[PDB]
DNA sequence: AAGTAAAGCAGTTGAAGAC
DNA sequence: GTCTTCAACTGCTTTCGCATGAAGT
RNA sequence: GUACUUC
């Protein structure tokens, strides 16, 4: 009975699908496509569409966000396709309508798109800001980043510059161009907008 | 309930449970230890009765949910106990077994030819196999060897594996398992076989020995007798083949006895078909700690003069401060007599406690109380029933009781309802382009004159009121009932406005005592700005056997339009035309109107 | 929370039965209006035809089916007639038995039928008895229990109703309360006093049942005694 | 979420066949006074709240009213699901059923 | 925010995710954009044709 | 509408693999999060939750309560029409000893 | 203590009375009318212990 | 070990009356060395002497022990006269749960006095819009109950350790009631003044024993 | 006697459908009996 | 009608004093209260109308007690009660007694001495009610339609009675 | 001071194969 | 014909526990 | 908690 208690606690925790190197073009292919099992509601107002119904008010403020459930930011979706409380091939459905509430109970699975970063794997990033214990990473200019201070080598140095964000001296001494590689440590959402942190110690 | 903010699940059925001991240290957020609700100076103490832990009080910030009395939903809490207590909720039960259990062969007193023929009789009984059931009694073929009854066993397996797979396999039950009316009478009369068992007889098949039978104490400390020469003879025979029961004892007892008779013990604890397989143990009786209710649940209850804390802080003052008089007895026994005479008068006084915190009926009969104090059951069942005051029936809002006078003109379904009444009670109506012209009428009057509106909520779910606004404010606020939302989380949902009464929506009406069908009428309402009290018709006090000597009835309001639509279809008065008892249709003017009829119709009016 | 079900069939909250159909008819008692007497509709039969539109409910519904095994059912029990269901068969068993009245037209009761013969029987009467028939027809069938109403609380209504008019002690045996409240509630067994009821025979006479009296009635044994003294 | 197609494939089939067709359907074919004023009731929750009318109202402000004057032409755009006490569910559409 | 009527009660993966390509983005993005352009979600198309100019061209 | 809607309802929150209405937990919010509702019965002292090389987690589990602990579990947590003195008879019944279990669909 | 039976109503008897009842002893006369005060003046009670009782004897 | 009391740490095996509860237990090492009050007592003008402190009211109850302290040989009864400022202002301000609106009262305290207040006698509130700001917080009534602790603990020091009941009670706001019984959580005596100590003030003899007065007599109540 | 009662069913641990109206008051989804023995539909065009 | 509410203080030296102290407090109600905290004689008071407006020692402002019900009424006196002591005690109980307008609307019930009851059910003048040749209106009219059942005959032979017992 | 009935108890309660 | 093992029995006593609708003081 | 009253 000692290992049958952490059989529940090691299959919650597993990832699912990984996120191997492709090409060996530095990056990883991250992104991935997961269909998912959505249960939502209705609006009696968007009974004449009640696929756009949903899509903009379940779907349009979904997009570019972290979630819990597949662990990822999602990056669009697709195969809006709805289901029936009835054996049926016609255009017109049926939604079962809750007697409390005039909204409706549809549950319909939709193919998500979602990018999930795992812990030990690379990236990219550009340019953002140049700060004196932060710098700027856009991996695909839309998901930030972050770094601390315990996570950079000891001979990536910074200088403080003097006409008018922060300069920055490599190991080698040689500026490099916006395109940076990049190693992935942690991530966080619950604040303003997505941001993941990285190091650069492997 | 607001339209706006639905519900995101159903509940479509519920299933019991008992605690664990496991569980029970996981379930809390901080113990209870010192023997006092609060200290002097006015506040509470830390890890005391009304702790900030399990819950806020008095206005407190809760140091667990971090939230003031309006936003947390309480906490859980506990105390730990030295010994294993009993339950009178189950004291009653298991004494069956724990008089039943034998004390050297820790099985059942029957054979295990009997024991597994009931317990394989009511594992086939839990699906819909009634047939069945009297069919495994009827197998009999071949102090005795056990090898037949090896088989006989091996019998009962190879038949009940194929009576259930042939019941599984062609559309007679699902794994679900079938229930009815009928396999619980079946059940119960054999649960009730299992308590006229051998209980009323004496030797043990599988070990023959004297076992000392259990003296009752009766509400507390059960008892062991003495033997007989008869006994003790037999307990010289069996070499070569008033005292109090302590807590561990029988906690070792039942501990044993149920992982050794689990196979029917599995079954004689449930209904259904056990899915998930649980293993139920011998702490599912003993109670270990006393969960106590959060604190917002506990809030100390004042009348006049007379200030004081919840019932239930008495009893449970009185557990703390004697678990800790116990707690401290064994430090004098452990830093090595009267002290033993003590520690069993503890024992005997911390049960004497805990059960009195159950029951009442059972401890000190004190003298002239007048009265005890409700702690648990007593406090559930106020005159033996207490859920009827509000399980059954709530407290419901929106209500007006007056009394109530006829009126003439009234085609037998209006209801004249003064405008007194009118301001106070309010309904809920969604803002759009379909009432325009008559919400802007009714939130530019206000409360202060007919027809107004008392409430404006906006789309966020935020209550703003107009008792406190001029004419001003009420036109600031007319030029804005039509306006879209803020953001898109709240463009489906809309404003709502709260008006006051009208001559087309519909409003019940009830006459106490209700005893029959018709006693229970709704109907429509037309104001009348004249008079104080309500307005009643000549037909409708015939079917509610009402009178005009006093009698009043109530004005209940309904809060939704689908209940204005069977209140005007269904509860209307013309479909309760005809009383369901005899076909006897109780409506119709009753003396005035018929005994000038009489005139009115005769030859000798012209 | 006992009510007739979707199928015609008085169900509990479980889903277990009490009858096959409320009373064997399924007519509600706010529509058991003129069921047994014919000269009202007959006498308003433009009046009631006008509204019951049975010429709305010709493709909707079947007719000769329900009349076919009608005329099977009232010629079979025509035939016998003379004794008693403990010894004539059921082979014919009722229309309301396989066909509930809610599905097709035809489906009606016994004492309808019946009585309603019985009328045509003695009735001599400018309309004929063809569109009469499918128009008594229509109007039985819309007299059908709506199904999924709480019929419980009207049978524990009709039964506590006069249960406030109905309260009196004596208006031999015990009436009113004491036995109403008594057979229904108090889990009836050995009663203070018990009843039963024997009929006899048209040869025997009333000088012949005294003497069954007589020796029926035990008598006490201390009741032979003028006076006990000892000494 | 091989789990979750376990449950999928036991609902899916506890669903078809918890169905019935449209042929082997033999309840009473009539608008009961119940499912009257259910769809009355659903009918004026669902029209309050902005909901595309499909008859012209003349002045009417009463959701009630409006919703007996859909039931009175058969524009009501609601489904009747009926159940029974063992579990299975029937389809009636308010179009096919006659008004008393 | 965090309601019943903004994020759905219950969600779950239907199945295993098969992982797809990098240049498939290009299909669907660029059709998503043409049968979306048919308030809080102009930032969402910026940031969309942003994500676009990466596997496609250069600034 | 005459017994639930007028005083009586509320929309608490349910825990499935728990079924408890009262034991759930309103934590204190991060400093950068909001409403972080969770569980507290079907969560395990984070002390022992420990590791078949370490595993590690996606920080949407981990979260502090109001006395500085920390326990991980009882995430999935929806809400559901409950009325109050359901909240006092689940309490109640749970204080003599009785534990009470819903459950809620799907699932 | 004299005017505490008299404010509530019930005897604080150590040895106890011979009538069984121990409570409705006393009654407030708001002064509403004169035929009440009366009346008040000479009410016979039979015992609130006879209001649990069944027969009407 | 009831492990808390309303009361700071006190101590019990001090000799003087002044030393039976040290100036550290009420403003730390970190904290009380950047009084810098050392240029206010070469000022000679009343008003102009309290116009820089952090509180100013319509009352004078801060220049009521600013009469009698002019010297640097008594900067301890002045180093927290000075606190003594920044000290009532959040008593009579408790409706405020920003330091942001806070600080519009208070003409420029010291940021370190008031955040050291925060941390030991108000409710943490998180949050990163209010702590871009400043140190959000809350005060619950179990705080008013501790920062009645060092109005009646610093004032002991400012009058020679003899405390008149009646005033404190009106310039505190609180019931005569709630003042004495805070005295005895502090461990204090409260009894009633004696004929030398009843003179000393010009009350009348015959209400000596109800007019009581506060003291505090070495060592300390155990 | 619902203490007993619950004696009697918590002793047995069986499952409870709150089918009942008696149990469809104490947490209800609408009734079992009368209009709340059924549920609704809404036909659409698209799919 | 009449109802005699009282006041108190204090329900250790006194802590509220009847009448206004020294601080600022906002004027516009000094028409219902006195300079002594007392309210005037013959005056209207409804819902949310200070009656006790008394000065507090602990917090040092003027707080008000007020009326808690609908009851549009008026007041008769203001009694002072106090305790007899060696040492003068100052007063700390004040009681006050209203009258309440029963004016006879509808609702209300009459009833004589013979059984009879009834409810008024509408106030209605001589506008249309049926005159006497002699000039007399009658005030109210009770149905014949009670005396079949109630059998209130009594009503009929003091009638008779009191016609000639007044005529 | 009133009714209705389930649980536990004990003296009756002795009843049924083999040698 | 006597020694042996083994499954009930019916009535007294104790107890669990009962039995309006609502409201104002 | 005790008493009182309304059909
Ligand atoms: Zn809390
Ligand atoms: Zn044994
Ligand atoms: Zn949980």
């Amino acid at each position: 009975n000692e290992n049958r208690e952490t059989a529940r606690f090691i299959k919650k925790h597993k990832k699912q699908v990984t996120n191997p190197i492709d090409e060996k073009n530095g990056t990883s292919n991250c992104i991935v496509r997961v269909p998912i099992a959505l249960y939502v509601s209705l609006a009696p107002m968007y009974l004449e569409n009640p696929l756009q119904g949903v899509m903009k008010q379940h779907l349009n403020p979904l997009v570019m966000k972290y979630n819990n459930k597949v662990g990822g930011v999602v990056l669009g979706y697709e195969g809006l396709k709805i289901l029936d409380a009835d054996p049926l091939d016609t255009s017109e459905k049926l939604i079962k309508i809750t007697p409390d509430t005039p909204f409706g109970f549809t549950w319909c699975h939709v193919n998500l798109y979602v990018w999930q970063p795992q812990v030990g794997d690379v990236l990219e990033g550009y340019i953002f800001i140049q700060s004196a214990s932060h710098i700027g990473l856009l991996i695909h200019d839309a998901f930030n980043a972050s770094i601390k201070k315990n996570n950079i080598p000891v001979d990536w140095t910074f200088v403080h510059n003097d006409v008018e964000l922060g300069h920055w001296v490599d190991s080698n001494g040689e500026p490099i161009d916006g395109k940076l590689r990049f190693t992935v440590r942690n991530v966080h959402t619950t604040g303003r907008v997505v941001s993941v942190d990285g190091t650069l110690i492997s | 309930m607001d339209i706006s903010k639905p519900v995101g699940s159903e509940i479509t059925s519920v299933d019991f449970g008992i605690l664990t001991a496991k569980e029970i240290r996981n379930l809390s957020a901080k113990q209870i230890t010192n023997p006092t609700v609060l200290d002097n100076l006015g506040h509470p103490v830390s890890g005391g009765l009304y702790d900030l832990a399990l819950g806020a009080f008095l206005r407190n910030l809760c140091s667990t949910c971090g939230l003031d009395e309006k936003f947390c939903p309480g906490h859980q809490g506990h105390i730990e106990l030295p010994v294993p207590c009993y339950n009178p909720l189950f004291f009653n039960q298991l004494y069956i077994y724990l008089r039943a259990s034998c004390l050297f062969c820790h099985h059942f007193r029957l054979k295990s030819v009997e024991v597994h023929r009931y317990a394989c009789k009511l594992r086939l009984l839990q699906y819909g196999l009634i047939d069945e059931s009297y069919k495994l009694d009827e197998i009999t073929l071949g102090d005795i060897s056990s090898t037949l009854l090896n088989e006989l066993k091996s019998k009962r397996s190879e038949y009940v594996d194929m009576a259930i797979a042939k019941a599984l396999s062609d559309g007679r039950t699902t794994e679900r398992g079938s229930f009815t009316a009928t396999v619980n009478d079946e059940r119960k009369k054999l649960v009730h076989e299992f308590h006229k068992k051998l209980l009323s007889r004496g030797k043990c098949d599988n070990c023959g020995m004297f076992s000392p039978k259990f003296r009752k104490d009766g509400f507390t400390k059960i008892f062991e007798t003495a033997l007989n020469e008869k006994q003790i003879t037999n307990n010289r025979v069996k070499g070569f083949i008033s005292t109090y029961i302590l807590s561990t004892e029988v906690k070792n007892i039942l501990d044993t006895v149920f992982r050794k008779e689990q196979c029917v013990l599995q079954y004689v604890f449930h209904s259904r078909p056990n899915l998930s397989r649980k293993l139920v143990k011998a702490d599912s009786f003993f109670m270990d700690v006393l969960v106590v209710p959060p604190t917002r649940f506990r809030l100390p209850s004042k009348l006049g003069e007379e200030v004081h804390e919840n019932s239930q802080n008495q009893l449970l003052s009185k557990v703390l401060t004697t678990s800790l008089l116990i707690r401290d007895l064994n430090d004098d026994l452990s830093k090595l007599r009267v002290i033993f005479s003590r520690l069993m008068n503890a024992f005997v006084t911390i049960q004497n406690d805990v059960n009195a915190f159950i029951d009442s009926t059972k401890a000190q009969g004190r003298t002239s109380g007048k009265v005890p104090i409700p702690g648990v059951k007593q406090a559930l069942e106020k005159k033996e029933g207490l859920f009827r005051k509000h399980m059954m029936g709530k407290r419901v809002n929106y209500a007006a009781r007056s009394v109530i006078s006829p009126d003439p003109n009234i085609e037998t379904n209006e209801i004249g309802v003064p405008p007194v009444f009118a301001v106070k009670l309010t309904y809920p109506e969604p803002v759009t382009a379909y009432n325009i012209a008559e919400l802007r009428q009714a939130v530019i009057n206000g409360p202060d004159k007919w027809p107004g509106a008392t409430q404006i909520q906006n789309e966020d779910g935020s209550l703003v009121s107009l008792i406190g606004m001029s004419v001003e404010q009420r036109k600031a606020l007319a030029n804005q009932l039509l306006t879209p939302s803020s953001n898109v989380s709240t463009h489906t949902l809309n404003k709502k406005v709260y008006r006051h009464i009208k001559n087309r929506d519909v409003v019940l009406m009830n006459r106490q005592p209700t005893l029959h069908k018709a006693s229970m009428m709704g109907h429509k309402v037309r104001v009348l700005p004249n008079e104080k009290t309500l307005r009643l018709h000549y037909a409708n006090t015939g079917a509610y056997n009402a009178d005009f000597d006093g009698d009043e009835m109530n004005m209940h309001f309904p809060q939704n339009e689908n209940a204005r639509a069977e209140a005007l279809n269904l509860a209307n008065t013309d479909s309760q035309y005809l009383t369901p008892t005899s076909g006897s249709p109780v409506r119709g003017l009753i003396q005035d109107h018929i005994s000038a009829g009489v005139w009115l119709t005769s030859k000798d009016s012209f | 929370g006992v009510h007739v079900s979707y199928d015609n069939s008085i169900r509990d909250a479980d889903g277990t039965l009490v009858q096959f159909m409320y009373g064997g008819d399924a007519i509600d008692i706010t529509k058991e209006s003129h069921m047994t007497q014919f000269e009202f509709c007959l006498d308003n039969y433009y009046a009631l035809l006008k509204k019951y539109n049975p010429s709305a409910l010709i493709e909707h519904l079947d007719v000769e089916s329900a009349l076919k095994y009608s005329k099977k059912t009232l010629k079979y029990r025509k035939k016998h007639s003379k004794e008693p269901h403990y010894k004539q068969s059921v082979k014919y068993d009722p229309v309301l038995a396989k066909y509930n009245p809610a599905k097709y037209l035809g489906s009606v009761s016994e004492n309808f039928q019946d009585k309603l013969e019985s009328f045509l029987d003695k009735n001599s009467k400018g309309v004929n008895e063809k569109k009469f028939r499918a128009l008594m027809q229509l109007k039985y069938m819309r007299s059908l229990i709506n199904p999924g109403e709480a019929v419980g609380i009207i049978a524990s209504q009709s039964v506590g109703e006069p249960s406030t008019q109905m309260t009196l002690n004596t208006f031999n045996v015990t009436l009113g309360i004491p036995r109403l409240r008594e057979i229904v509630m108090t889990a009836s067994a050995a009663i203070k006093t018990p009843q039963m009821t024997l009929p006899i025979w048209n040869d025997v006479s009333d000088e012949q049942a005294d003497t069954f009296c007589k020796s029926i009635s035990k008598v006490l044994l201390s009741e032979v005694i003028d006076k006990v003294i000892v000494t | 979420p091989e789990d979750f197609q376990q449950h999928e494939q036991i609902r899916r089939k506890t669903l078809k066949e918890k169905a019935i067709p449209k042929d082997q359907r033999a309840t009473t074919p009539y608008m009961t006074k119940y499912e009257r004023a259910r769809i009355l009731g659903t009918r004026a929750l669902q029209i309050s709240m902005n909901a595309p009318v499909f008859v012209d109202l003349e002045g009417e402000t009463d959701p009630l009213r409006i919703a007996m004057k859909e039931l009175a032409e058969k524009k009501i755009p609601l489904v009747i699901r009926r159940y029974l006490p063992d579990g299975s569910f029937e389809d009636w559409s308010v179009e096919e059923l006659i008004v008393d | 925010t965090a309601t019943t009527l903004n994020t759905p009660v219950v969600i779950h993966a239907t199945q295993l995710p098969q992982h797809v390509s990098t240049d498939e983005v290009l299909q669907f993005l660029e059709s998503f954009i043409d049968e979306k352009e048919n308030t809080n979600l102009s930032s969402s198309i910026s940031q969309l044709k942003r994500i676009q100019r990466d596997f496609k061209g250069l600034p | 509408d005459r017994l639930l809607n007028s005083s009586d309802y509320t929309q608490a929150s349910v825990c499935r693999e728990c079924g408890s209405i009262l034991t759930t937990q309103q934590s204190v919010p991060r400093i950068g999060s909001i409403s972080t509702v969770c569980c507290r019965r079907c969560s395990m002292r984070f002390e022992d939750a420990k590791k078949g090389e370490k595993i590690f987690i996606d920080d949407s589990q981990i979260w502090e309560d109001g006395q500085g602990n920390k326990f991980v579990g009882g995430n999935e947590t929806t809400t559901v029409a409950i009325p109050f003195v359901l909240k006092y008879l689940d309490s109640e019944l749970s204080a003599m000893g009785i534990r009470l279990r819903y459950n809620v669909e799907p699932k | 203590k004299m005017q505490y039976f008299l404010s509530t109503g019930n005897l604080v008897s150590q040895s106890g009375l011979d009538l069984q009842q121990v409570s409705g002893y006393t009654v407030v006369a708001e002064k509403i009318n004169f035929y009440r005060f009366i009346s008040h003046f000479r009410m016979v009670h039979r015992g609130s212990f006879f209001a649990q009782l069944k027969t009407t004897t | 070990t009831s492990n808390d009391r309303p009361t700071p740490l006190a101590n019990i095996d001090a000799t003087d009356v002044e030393q039976i509860y040290p100036i550290e237990s009420i403003i730390p090492k970190k904290e009380l060395q950047f009084i810098r009050v050392s240029s206010i007592l070469k000022e000679a003008d009343k008003e102009k002497k309290l116009e820089l402190f952090p509180y100013q009211n319509n009352s004078k109850y801060v220049a009521k022990k600013l009469d009698s302290l002019t010297q640097p040989s008594q900067m301890t009864k002045l180093q927290l006269l000075y606190y003594l400022s920044l000290l009532l202002g959040v008593y009579e301000n408790r409706r405020v749960n920003n330091k942001t609106k806070l600080l519009e009262r208070l003409n420029s305290p010291p940021e370190i006095l008031v955040d050291g207040i925060l941390s030991r006698f108000t409710v943490i509130k998180p949050g990163q819009f209010g702590r871009s700001k400043d140190r959000s917080y809350f005060i619950d009534p179990q705080n008013e109950d501790k920062i009645l602790c060092y109005i009646l603990a610093i004032i002991m020091h400012l009058d020679n350790f003899i405390v008149e009941i009646t005033p404190l009670a009106h310039e505190l706001n609180l019931k005569p009631s709630k003042v004495v019984s805070l005295f005895r959580v502090l461990g204090a005596i409260v009894k009633g003044a004696t004929v030398a100590q009843a003179e000393a003030f010009g009350i009348p003899k015959s209400t000596a024993a109800s007019y009581k007065i506060a003291t505090m007599k070495v060592p300390f109540k155990l | 006697t619902t203490c007993q009662f619950l004696t009697k069913a918590v002793l047995d641990n069986e499952r409870e459908q709150l089918d009942s109206p008696s149990a469809r008051i104490v947490v209800g989804k609408l009734n079992n009996v009368g209009t709340g023995s059924f549920d609704v539909l809404a036909k659409v065009p698209n799919a | 009608m009449y109802k005699t509410e009282k006041v108190d203080l204090a329900l250790d030296p006194i802590t509220q004093h009847f009448g206004f102290g020294n601080d600022e407090w906002p004027k516009e109600w000094l028409e219902k209260l006195d300079e002594d905290g007392l309210p005037y004689i013959g005056t209207y008071v409804e819902e949310g109308d200070p009656i006790c407006a008394y000065f507090d020692d602990t917090l040092n402002k003027t707080k008000i007690k007020t009326y808690h019900s609908s009851e549009p009424a008026y007041i008769e006196e203001v009694n002072l009660i106090g305790d007899e002591s060696n040492k003068f005690q100052e007063l700390q109980t004040v009681s006050i007694k209203y009258r309440i307008r029963r004016t006879p609307q509808i609702g209300d019930k009459f009833s004589s001495r013979h059984g009879q009851k009834g409810v008024c059910s509408r106030k209605w003048p001589t506008i249309d009610m049926p005159f006497s040749e002699t000039g007399i209106q009658p005030d109210i009219i009770i149905n014949p339609h009670a005396f079949p059942s109630r059998m209130t005959i009594g009503m009929f032979v003091e009638s008779l009675a009191g016609k000639a017992g007044a005529l």
